[PDB]
RNA sequence: CGUAAGACUAACUUAAGCGAAAGCAUUUGCCAAAGAUGUUUUCAUUAAUCAAGAACGAAAGUUAGAGGUUCGAAGGCGAUCAGAUACCGCCCUAGUUCUAACCAUAAACGAUGCCAGCUAGCAAUUGGGUGUAGCUACUUUUAUGGCUCUCUCAGUCGCUUC
């Protein structure tokens, strides 16, 4: 039977969608069928940034970050634990939760 | 017919790099080339360096907040162990640009392409976005798609009128105000409310002459 | 060498059971540069170790 | 042909016999076949020179 | 008293690559990396790795006496990973440690505007 | 630092849009076409759906040229394994690329034919219209632009239960 509303995700008026490619895996799903993670991460952990402050000539030198996007395969962001099989009706909630910590994955 | 000894730094003579009449300070710093040889000369194994260099290193704030703005330096003459370096571009670092990439907004570039008086021909990126106008609790302030085109219009005319504008001296003072970002701003606002414009890359595809009699009121 | 070592908090039995029971180490001459390793061995507060490398830091805190 | 009017000529059987890739400076009646040759076979492959 | 260097860490998976150079770059010094210490094949990755062979540059540039150095990490990405692997700024603070003056810290791989294929071929990696 | 070549158009990228469907993403020019909104415009039933028949139809495959980077069935090696014509790793061939034809199939799916009337909430957004001296950029405020709530069409999403 037809387990989401969804099916993947955003498939609609569409037809047939671009696919990329998943970075752990390297398949080619589609763009919509897709865990996307935006990931935001320091350069120097935050915990050896006083190492890195010590040697700073400047004003302390405020750090860059580091930008990506992580495309994945369903089946190789399950085994990376980005999402898990949920409850049937934990399944339907999209956007709770934000609700969990200061800034997670980086750490 | 070589066979290098040992220690083949110990022929290397270090040479610092300059600046010239621009903005502001000389000695940028050094670098450090072979012996000079029959057949090795150590000052044609040297105008093929481009050195790359911030601007708020070069502008003298103790505090950079400018940090985000390379512009590389093209050595072109070796003179009194100290060579000159001319100007090559004005690009913009890293996560500078990626970091001004959060969805929600519009993305509009200009890739124009205009020469001075002197016929450097340069290629200016000009890169902007948009800006929820608060009050608004939508997530988007998205534009209009020929909204983009009538500024991508006003972008690429004013900016063309700045580059055939009395060559570098004037051209890269404009860009370390950024002259023409607080002016690419005011002008467009009558079209949309516009967000940071970073000017972010200058390529100088195009170089006309070597001849040093321009290049000593440019360096004196 | 015989670099100085108090420490600050033990931890659960990571490292899968060699009751590597992590630590937090306090230093000497500084008290805010001081980090994190993965030793071995039972620790109540208190205890002055001397550790070899100041360098590892073992980032898998759990 | 017949073994006097050509190197490739002559068997019971109609064949080259030999190699028809001859030597650069192999120097005529004999360079026939394949001069000077730096491969053969079918090509598989992209060898567009640009 | 500002002299110049440039790290250059190619922060890779299975090696990592301090090489430093002048400030153009075309001119090396100490071309260290992480391989040329330790072989066997994998530990390479590992942060002590970039530790240990960070530092060693360290010393010789201090051979020529270059004070303050710029950072270059790489990922490797073009049609790849896109960011530093393991042993990425362990290289770091390896290098602020051993008396260095250390500011620009920056992300220079570069990202295509799109790639061209991959390797492995639409279901790829499997087990 | 370069020069050259062929590909692919990231990030912005959405529960957005367009298209008959397959599909469609670098600007700029030119070409022809489309929905929708608006309309005290025009004609006056011209419409509905459909055997036969027509036009289009992802990918792969096929012809004939031009290309030939990346990738890569097939093939050739290295491991793993009792076995391994596989997964994993290396160079690669046909192919991917462009042109001029053929083919006519996909989980071509929303596994849901098309026109028409009715039946409900709630929130978002695409497009157009109309009152907000609601704000608001400044030629001076005005003219516009941005949003604000308030309506309104065609909807499409979303969620809640008849």
């Amino acid at each position: 039977t037809k387990k989401r509303r969804n099916g993947g995700r955003n498939k609609h008026n569409r037809g047939h969608v671009k696919p990329v490619r998943c970075t752990n895996c390297a398949r080619c799903v589609p763009k919509d069928k897709a865990i996307k993670k935006f990931v935001i991460r320091n350069i120097v952990e935050a915990a050896a940034v006083r190492d890195i402050t010590e040697a700073s000539i400047w004003d302390s030198y405020v750090l860059p970050k580091l930008y990506a996007k992580l495309h994945y395969c369903v089946s190789c962001a399950i085994h990376s634990k980005v999402v898990r099989n949920r409850s049937r009706e934990a399944r339907r909630i999209r956007t709770p939760p934000l609700r969990s910590f200061p800034k997670d994955m980086a750490r | 017919g070589k066979k290098k000894v040992v220690d083949p730094f110990s022929r290397k003579d270090w040479y610092d790099v300059k600046a010239p009449n621009m903005f502001q300070t000389r000695q940028i710093g050094k670098t450090l080339v072979n012996r000079t040889q029959g057949q090795r000369i150590a000052s044609d194994y040297l105008k093929g360096r481009v050195f790359e260099v911030s601007l708020a290193d070069l502008q003298k704030d103790i505090d950079p907040e400018r940090s985000f703005r390379k512009f590389r330096l093209i050595a072109e003459d070796v003179q009194d162990r100290n060579v000159l370096c001319n100007f090559h571009g004005m690009d913009l670092t890293t996560d500078k640009y990626r970091s001004m990439v959060k969805k929600w907004q519009t993305l509009i570039e200009a890739i124009v392409e205009a020469k001075t008086v002197d016929g450097y021909l340069l290629r200016v990126f000009c890169i902007g976005f948009t800006a929820k106008d608060q009050q608004s609790q939508r997530k988007t302030c998205y534009a209009q798609q020929s909204q983009v085109r009538k500024i991508r219009a006003r972008m690429t005319d004013i900016i063309t009128n700045e580059v055939s504008g009395a060559d570098l001296k004037q051209l890269v003072n404009k860009l370390a105000l950024d002259s023409i970002a607080k002016d690419i701003e005011k002008s467009c606002q009558r079209i949309y409310p516009l967000h940071d414009v970073y000017i972010r890359k200058v390529k100088v595809l195009k170089k006309p002459r070597f001849d040093v009699s321009k290049l000593l009121e440019l360096h004196g | 060498p015989v670099v100085w070592a108090r420490v600050m908090k033990v931890l659960g039995r990571t490292g899968s059971q060699g009751q590597c029971t992590q630590v937090k180490v306090e230093f000497l001459g500084e008290q805010n540069r001081q980090i994190i390793r993965n030793v071995k061995g039972p620790v109540r507060e208190g205890d002055i170790l001397t550790l070899l490398e100041s360098e590892r830091e073992a980032r898998r805190l759990r | 042909m017949n073994p006097v009017e050509h190197p490739h000529g002559g068997g019971n059987h109609q064949h080259i016999g030999k190699a028809s890739t001859v030597k650069r400076g192999t120097s005529a009646g004999r360079k026939v076949g394949l001069i000077a040759a730096r491969r053969t076979g079918r090509i598989r492959g992209g060898k567009g020179d640009s | 008293e500002i002299v110049f260097g440039v790290a250059h860490i190619y922060a890779s998976f299975n090696d990592t690559f301090v090489h430093v150079t002048d400030l153009s770059g075309r001119e090396t010094i100490a071309r260290v990396t992480g391989g040329m210490k330790v072989k066997a094949d994998r530990d390479e990755a590992s942060p002590y790795a970039a530790m240990l062979a960070a530092q060693d540059v360290a010393e010789k540039c201090k051979t020529l006496g270059i004070t303050a150095l710029h950072i270059k990490l790489r990922a490797t990405g073009g049609n790849k990973t896109k960011t530093p692997g393991p042993g990425a700024q362990s290289a770091l603070r390896a290098l602020a440690r051993s008396s260095m003056k250390i500011g620009r810290i920056e992300d220079v791989t570069p990202i295509p505007s799109d790639s061209t294929r991959r390797k492995g071929g639409r279901r790829g990696r499997r087990l």
